[PDB]
């Protein structure tokens, strides 16, 4: 009794769909959504977004960043930035992108904003990583 | 290790007893004269009005000119436990009038009042929400024990975190020599701890008895 | 986190997350994955 | 020239209309949040483009805002299009903040809402409640102006219905407005990327 | 004179299991405090479970002091 | 401070004279006194040794009772010698 | 607990506690010691009159240490101290049964 | 006369004791005499046992190291708190007088004015019969 | 001598009371900003 | 520090071998004013400052006590 | 050949608060391309006129009087809490309401 | 008469088991105001379940209670 | 005999073992409390998890108790 | 003889309960914490409940070390 | 014949101890509940941790019911 | 003689009572780091708050530290 | 025997330290688990932080347990 | 001997509070956890008050030992 919304700002995977449960990594920790969820709104952070479809095959789709919203009503919205499947991700292109964010970092020195932004491409580099792998 | 000492809470110590170590508060009272104030004066107006801004919240209708009395009470508390602290000055709370006189009269004059204006509060307050009918009559008398016995409980807390305090002094005290400069060093350096913490505990001390009397006054 | 706290809003994280997201997709889909601006 | 530019804006139909297959479930997803919390409210943001020869798009635009300044005049307005700043110039220069303009020409992505919702969030303006004027779509030959109220942090900190959603703190709810906002933004840009081409492409047409 | 003498162990003894209800009463003012932060609306709802839950535990202290008092008198 | 002026030669005659007179009498009262702590200090010795065996012998009487009190309360067997 | 007798604002001015507004008196420091039992049985001795000396001494404590506009710890610490003395002078008998010698 | 008040407290000598106590002794023995007076009834305190060094003289020195501590870490940050607070009083303070001096000779040109509506008076009635 | 104590603690609270109640610091904020409000003027005949 | 010591350079020195006359004379005005006078003539501060001075000279009898028996907290 | 002094007409009135003048000013404009009552009305402004010069004396004498009691007041920096109390009489008293921070 | 007051002893000893129950109880009632504070709308459950843990803790403490009285009483 | 009355003693002395027991049963179903009100629809495994885990801390307070009457009786 | 004995045993026994008090108050303060790294604006409501906490846990501490002082001097 | 009497005092003593474990139990599996109402898809490690922790803290109330048995059958 | 052995026993069973403060500061200083966790910029009032528990929770302990002196060397 | 009979008394009272060594052991592979569920992505660094503080709690249970073995034997 | 018996059995009943220790340990270092799944930047300060909350947990074990062996030795 969940009506699930997965919608990347170019691809719409679930419209309102029917889904038994929804994995999401965000900053509040991941957690799992299961119907009759608790409201709560959580901002994504990189991670697998795995699906529990009804059918019993489960779907496992990556984030870039985005926020996921659980309604009163059982129903969810993770709206992403970008999500393509687990299926297709280039493993040495994730770790290239991280090795050019540990130089960026290591080269930053006093830059407190390239720093920052160095932090959040090793987080990215990590979750992809880690994400290519399965 | 070796052994320690007591009875120095004596009221008898000479023919100017010990009467004389309660009015020290007096010396210690700010006097104003000039119209544009002096520094104790400022530091001590903006202690007790943002003491007044913090307690503004839970003063109620029923005491809402009665801030000024825990305002005093706290002033009474703060300077009986900071200058008791000081080595040749006792422990006024030692005996236990100070505390009655501290404590209990207005818990009587609280529950006088709770008694007489609003006596389903008093026969409500005892029963907890929600509670039912075989639920009751431990709880009442256990509520009942417990709130008769509260105000002594609180002088008594009130009296005895400062014999604790002073206890342990004494007995680090005493436990130090004056050969040793180690050991006279790490007795000094550890009542300076010591005293560290009964200073906070005190202030929080009383800090607790004004927001306790400021919520007992809004009930 | 680090995001924050250096200044930096979620927006600009967004968008670093969401470059470093296309970018993995090199062989077939890093062409039709970008619409650029 | 207007009936040769009648199958240009076909051709920025069929790449404005097929790309609303999926802009138009992500803003619907983003606004049942909001469709939950209920809130009722400034913030004022124009929609348009810094072409010319739009017919009176940016006249039913200009004509909305007109209607929002007898309202709340100590709005601050952020507009995207050069068209609405310069209408609105002559009657409101005194509080035009800032307007992003170069848009238009290409079709949108979200890195230009995330762009309008920085430029918004991060002047330092005191804001609680708004709205985003956009132009909706309806049909081909004719479409409808609407708006997306839109919220601030401390609007949703705030509200009475929020109680109900948990794990919340000062961080979550700071980082889930600046991209709601950015995700609302991109629905309606896409939707008015969409009227401001289909009901220009049949003003060609009229004259054909 | 062993019976008295064993009466007072006994009181101590039992009055030693009042820490678990102070301990109780801690507990539930605490987590008033962490469900207070969380969802302040509901203040009087969440005070009057305080309220239970600190009775409950007093009245499992004061069944520890009760069989303190009882040892020490009429057993 | 204030540039110093030389006391006048009373404060320094009588403190230099109460200096030497203390020196002196420290010392003659320090060797009567330990003359005195010494005999004192040996009778109290004594006297202490004595007090001291007595109290011994009445703390072991003492002892012996409180341990006879204890066996016949608590039911304990009664060693022959305690 | 108002203005003394002796003080009038119409004569005299703004009221300084820390002031003797009585007859002009001889200085206690300059008595010539042949008639100080004189100057001695001169003040009242009553306690109000001592109390009204005790208050003119404090305030004349209050108006050097205390009212000026940088006023220190000097003050607070003098009465910690001063009063760690006179209880010290109260506690006297306790002190003196401890002690530290024996024979002193 | 009008009591005046000084900028500075009584000169304070050795943290708290009076400077004066000191320089009451200058016509006699200078300047190490009141020090001697103090060492030798120190010593003499302390040798008959008169001052006894038990338990409680083991806290007033832990109550001296944190004392001093105290002061000589936070004086500066207290006072300099304080005495903003008695300057924006005055701030507040002459906001009152120097505001009500100038507010009260705008009043004039309030009442200056309102006679000039009856200097201008007479003229309104020498205007009124040019029409006829 | 607990009468003589409760005595004298009330009469260090009473002293403590009337301290407080008399510590304030009376400001002055009655300027001339009514009096410039007040620009009575005569009307005219016509 | 220093100071302190130049100072009691200055104002601690012993009584020189060449002014006894003048000790003397001071210690016989003393005692021919204090049997006949001049001690009824003398004001509450100044004779307060004689009897300061008298007791700062005495000081120094228990200091040179403590001096002339090992420990100064008391014999032993 | 007749005009007036438009200028300070225009300037006596405190232009909305006497707007009756530029309804006048409308009519008068048109009369550019009963006096017994004038008269008597300015034997009534004459009357009018010196007793609002004379309140206006009076309000300026107590205006003045007001300064010189700013004047004659010492300084708020050697000034007590008696000083204050006497110059301001608003004071505190024993018959005034009960107040926290009176 | 020793082991009077032993049975005495035991009692007092026994009487400690009870400051459990009212942890228990303090901890059960702290968290029913924390899980009410989030998903509010759950209070008939809630509350079903905050009375079961009280219940058993009650039931723990009460064992103890027992067996203090029973070591008095009946042995 | 003082062999039973130490019996009496060490049975006292191990009922004071029930008060953890006691203690974690209140801790677990505070904790199901908190664990229904975030995703209550797991209502049944939540439960279950709770049942194992009041069992395995009525086992430590049933040790407790054994020892005590094993103490008293078998011991 | 033993009864000031047992007295002694008895007060040293009854003073242990103030280790829940303790232990109450550590977990009122360390709610707190909690309860103040989200919505610090409910900091004087937060803080009065802490008090009280506080004040109920030091209650039942000192009831302990109450009973123990009855226990030692006046009986 | 006091010797086996405090062997029996002592092991009643010991067995306390067990009190701790059933409390970390209590706590571990009230953990398990919190920590599996959200991720439900990670049962298969959060129950090998809460298996691994009930594991420990029993094994230390076993360490001290063997202390129990050291002091009444070993030493 | 059995009065200052019963006072040895008094005084050790008086120090138990720094248990509970000893485990009352452990949940402060961990709740602080879990506190810190979330909104660090709260750092220095947390710390506050720290202190201002664990000074509560130490004297607690000091508390039982004064009652074991109490016997020990001054009743 | 009295002596040896009180070195066993001793040795049984001393070790309720593996008491709180069990429930520190209990508070530590729960909230492992409970941080675990929380972002598992640390789960070799969450996991050391385990072994860590479990080593720390026994520690602590076994310096009360070297107490109960060195009452007995040693000191 | 009746005086060192005395001695064994309070230090026994001393070393209870390392129990207490031991708790608050365990509580600290699963707070690191549970506190270092949330914010993983922040090991460095994390593991700090993890460090200083163990001294002090530390801090009362060995106040409650000292006062052991103060009970044997000493006093
Ligand atoms: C959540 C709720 C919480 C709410 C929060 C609310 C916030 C609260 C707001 C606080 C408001 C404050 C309250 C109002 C107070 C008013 C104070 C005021 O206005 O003064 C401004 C005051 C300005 O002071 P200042 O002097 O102008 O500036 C400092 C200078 O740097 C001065 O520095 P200096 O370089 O000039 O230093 C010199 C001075 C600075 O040092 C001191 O002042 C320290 C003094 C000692 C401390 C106390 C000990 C006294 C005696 C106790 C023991 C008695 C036994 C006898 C002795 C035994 C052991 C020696 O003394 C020395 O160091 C010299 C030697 C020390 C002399 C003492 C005795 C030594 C013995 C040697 C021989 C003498 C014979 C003695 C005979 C006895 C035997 O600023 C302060 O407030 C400073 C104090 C800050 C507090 C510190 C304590 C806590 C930290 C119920
Ligand atoms: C404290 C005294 C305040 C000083 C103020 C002062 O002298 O001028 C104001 C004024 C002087 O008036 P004036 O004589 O017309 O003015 C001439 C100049 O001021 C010039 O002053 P002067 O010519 O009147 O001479 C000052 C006179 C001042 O005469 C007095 O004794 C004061 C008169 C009132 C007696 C009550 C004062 C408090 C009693 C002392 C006990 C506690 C004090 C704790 C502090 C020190 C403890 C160590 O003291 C002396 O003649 C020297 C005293 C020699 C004893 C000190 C031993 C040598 C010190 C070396 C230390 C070395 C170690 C480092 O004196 C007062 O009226 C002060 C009354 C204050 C009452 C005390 C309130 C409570 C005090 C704390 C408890």
């Amino acid at each position: 009794q969940m009506a699930f919304t997965f919608a990347a700002p170019s691809q719409v995977f679930y419209n309102n769909a029917n889904i038994r449960q929804v994995d999401v990594p965000s900053f509040s920790g991941s957690f799992g959504i299961l119907p009759a969820h608790v409201a709560t709104l959580a901002v994504l952070k990189p991670g697998v977004v795995t699906v529990y479809q009804e059918d019993g095959s489960t779907k496992k789709y990556f984030v870039s960043s985005g926020t996921v919203t659980v309604n009163d009503d059982s129903s969810v919205q993770v709206l992403a930035e970008e999500a393509v499947p687990v299926e297709n991700l280039d493993l040495q292109a994730a770790r290239d992108i991280l090795s050019k964010a540990q130089s960026d970092v290591t080269s930053a020195g006093a830059d407190m904003l390239k720093l920052a932004e160095g932090q959040i491409a090793v987080e990215v580099g990590e979750a992809l990583v880690k994400a290519a792998e399965g | 290790m070796m052994a320690s000492l007591f009875s120095v809470f004596d009221p008898t110590s000479s023919f100017l007893s010990n009467w004389l170590s309660m009015l020290i508060p007096l010396l210690f009272m700010v006097m104003s004269f000039w119209l544009i104030p002096s520094r104790p004066q400022f530091l001590a107006k903006s202690v007790l009005m943002g003491l007044n801004r913090e307690m503004s919240l839970l003063m109620g209708p029923a005491s809402f000119g009665a801030n000024i009395l825990v305002i005093a009470l706290f002033l009474f508390i703060l300077f009986n436990n900071f200058i008791g602290l000081f080595p040749y000055i006792f422990t006024a709370t030692s005996h236990l009038a100070v505390t009655l006189s501290l404590a209990v009269p207005l818990w009587i004059s609280f529950i006088l009042y709770t008694w007489i204006k609003e006596t389903t509060n008093a026969l409500a307050h005892l029963v907890p929400l929600g509670t039912p009918a075989p639920l009751m009559p431990f709880m009442v008398l256990m509520e009942i024990i417990s709130n008769m016995i509260r105000p002594i409980t609180l002088s008594v807390r009130l009296a005895a975190n400062m014999i604790a305090g002073h206890l342990l002094l004494t007995l680090l005290g005493a436990q130090g020599t004056l050969e040793n400069l180690y050991v006279t060093s790490i007795v000094v350096f550890s009542q300076i701890i010591l005293l560290m913490l009964e200073f906070s505990v005190a202030i929080i001390q009383s800090y607790v008895f004004m927001t306790l009397m400021t919520l007992y006054a809004s009930e | 986190s680090g995001r924050r706290g250096r200044h930096v809003d979620f927006g600009a994280s967004v968008d670093f997350e969401v470059h470093m997201m296309r970018r993995a997709l090199k062989p077939e889909l890093r062409n039709e994955a970008i619409k650029r601006e | 020239i207007t009936q040769s530019m009648k199958m240009v804006s076909a051709a920025k139909y069929t790449k404005a209309e097929r790309e609303l297959r999926v802009a138009k479930p992500y803003g619907q997803g983003a606004m049942k949040f909001y469709e939950k919390t209920e809130l009722k409210g400034q913030l004022i943001i124009a929609i348009s483009s810094d072409r010319g020869l739009c017919g009176a798009v940016h006249s039913s635009v200009g004509r909305q805002l007109k209607a929002d300044l007898a309202a709340n005049p100590d709005t601050m307005v952020i507009c995207v299009g050069d068209k609405i700043r310069n209408i609105l110039q002559r009657l409101y220069g005194n509080n035009l903040a800032m307007v992003c303009n170069d848009f238009g020409r290409r079709p949108p992505v979200f890195e230009d809402a995330t762009k309008v919702a920085r430029a918004v969030l991060e002047s330092g303006m005191e804001f609680t409640n708004g709205k985003i004027v956009y132009n909706a779509f309806r049909s081909v030959v004719s479409f409808r102006t609407t708006d997306i109220p839109v919220f601030s942090k401390n609007a949703i900190e705030s509200a009475d219905s929020i109680a109900a959603y948990d794990s919340l703190d000062s961080d979550v709810i700071q980082s889930y407005v600046e991209y709601s906002l950015a995700s609302l933004i991109y629905y309606t840009m896409k939707e008015n990327a969409t009227s401001e081409q289909s009901s220009r492409m049949t003003a060609m047409d009229n004259a054909s | 004179d062993i019976d008295s003498a064993a009466k007072f162990i006994g009181a101590g003894a039992a009055t030693v299991g009042v820490a678990g209800s102070g301990a109780g009463i801690g507990s539930v003012f605490g987590s008033l405090i962490i469900g207070y932060a969380r969802n302040p609306s509901l203040k009087q709802q969440l005070f009057s479970y305080a309220i239970l839950g600190f009775a409950l535990s007093e009245a499992m202290g004061l069944f520890c002091l009760m069989m303190a008092f009882l040892l020490l008198f009429a057993f | 401070f204030a540039p110093p002026v030389n006391v006048s030669p009373l404060i320094r005659a009588g403190r230099y004279g109460a200096l030497v007179v203390g020196i002196v009498y420290g010392s003659y009262r320090f060797g009567s006194l330990q003359k005195r702590e010494n005999e004192w200090r040996v009778e109290e010795a004594r006297r202490k040794v004595i007090r001291d065996a007595l109290n011994a012998e009445n703390k072991a009487k003492a002892t012996r009772e409180e341990m006879l009190y204890l066996a016949k309360e608590t039911g304990v067997k009664v060693p022959e010698n305690f | 607990g108002d203005y003394p007798a002796e003080y009038n604002p119409k004569v005299h001015g703004p009221y300084d506690p820390a002031r003797f507004y009585g007859k002009a008196d001889v200085p206690l420091g300059q008595v010539k010691l042949g008639e100080l039992s004189q100057w001695l049985g001169r003040r009242n001795k009553n306690p109000q009159a001592v109390a009204a000396a005790v208050s003119r001494g404090w305030w004349r404590w209050q108006h050097k240490y205390v009212l000026p506009r940088k006023g220190g710890i000097a003050p607070y610490i003098q009465l910690i101290v001063g009063c760690s003395i006179f209880f010290y002078a109260i506690n006297y008998g306790k002190m003196v049964a401890h002690r530290q010698r024996k024979y002193h | 006369p009008r009591p005046l008040r000084p900028v500075n407290p009584g000169k304070v000598r050795v943290g708290f004791v009076p400077e004066e106590w000191f320089t009451f002794f200058y016509n006699k023995t200078g300047v190490t005499g009141p020090y001697v007076l103090g060492a030798g009834a120190l010593t003499f305190l302390l040798s008959k046992e008169i001052y006894v060094v038990e338990h409680e003289f083991y806290t007033g020195v832990a109550i001296a190291i944190m004392g001093t501590y105290g002061v000589k870490k936070f004086g500066k940050q207290i006072a300099d708190y304080a005495d903003k607070g008695i300057g924006e009083i005055e701030q507040s303070f002459k906001e009152y007088q120097d505001s009500s001096k100038i507010g009260f000779e705008e009043a004039i040109t309030l009442e200056e004015r309102a006679q000039k509506s009856a200097e201008a008076q007479i003229m309104l009635f020498q205007a009124k019969r040019e029409n006829v | 001598p607990w009468i003589m104590v409760f005595l004298v603690s009330m009469a260090l609270l009473w002293a403590i009371m009337t301290m407080v109640f008399f510590l304030y610091q009376p400001r002055s904020v009655s300027s001339a900003k009514g009096f410039s409000d007040r620009t009575v003027y005569l009307n005219w005949k016509w | 520090l220093a100071t302190f010591l130049k100072y009691a350079k200055v104002e601690l020195t012993p009584p020189g071998p060449a002014d006894v006359p003048k000790i003397q004379e001071g210690i016989q005005n003393l005692i021919h004013s204090a049997k006949t006078g001049k001690w009824k003539q003398v004001s509450v501060r100044e004779a307060w400052l004689n009897t300061l001075i008298v007791t700062e000279i005495a000081m120094w009898f228990f200091v040179g006590e403590c001096i002339g028996k090992g420990s100064v907290i008391g014999y032993r | 050949r007749s005009s007036i002094d438009w200028a300070k007409m225009a300037e006596s009135v405190p232009e909305s608060q006497k707007a009756m003048y530029n309804q006048f000013k409308a009519k008068s404009d048109g009369y550019i391309r009963v006096s017994s009552q004038i008269d008597a009305q300015e034997a009534e402004a004459k009357k009018e006129i010196t007793k609002f010069i004379q309140e206006s004396r009076g309000r300026i004498e107590n205006y003045k009087a007001e300064l010189g009691k700013l004047g004659q007041m010492i300084p708020f920096e050697h000034m007590t809490l008696e000083d204050f109390f006497e110059a301001f009489p608003e004071k505190v008293l024993n018959p005034d309401p009960p107040s926290p921070n009176v």
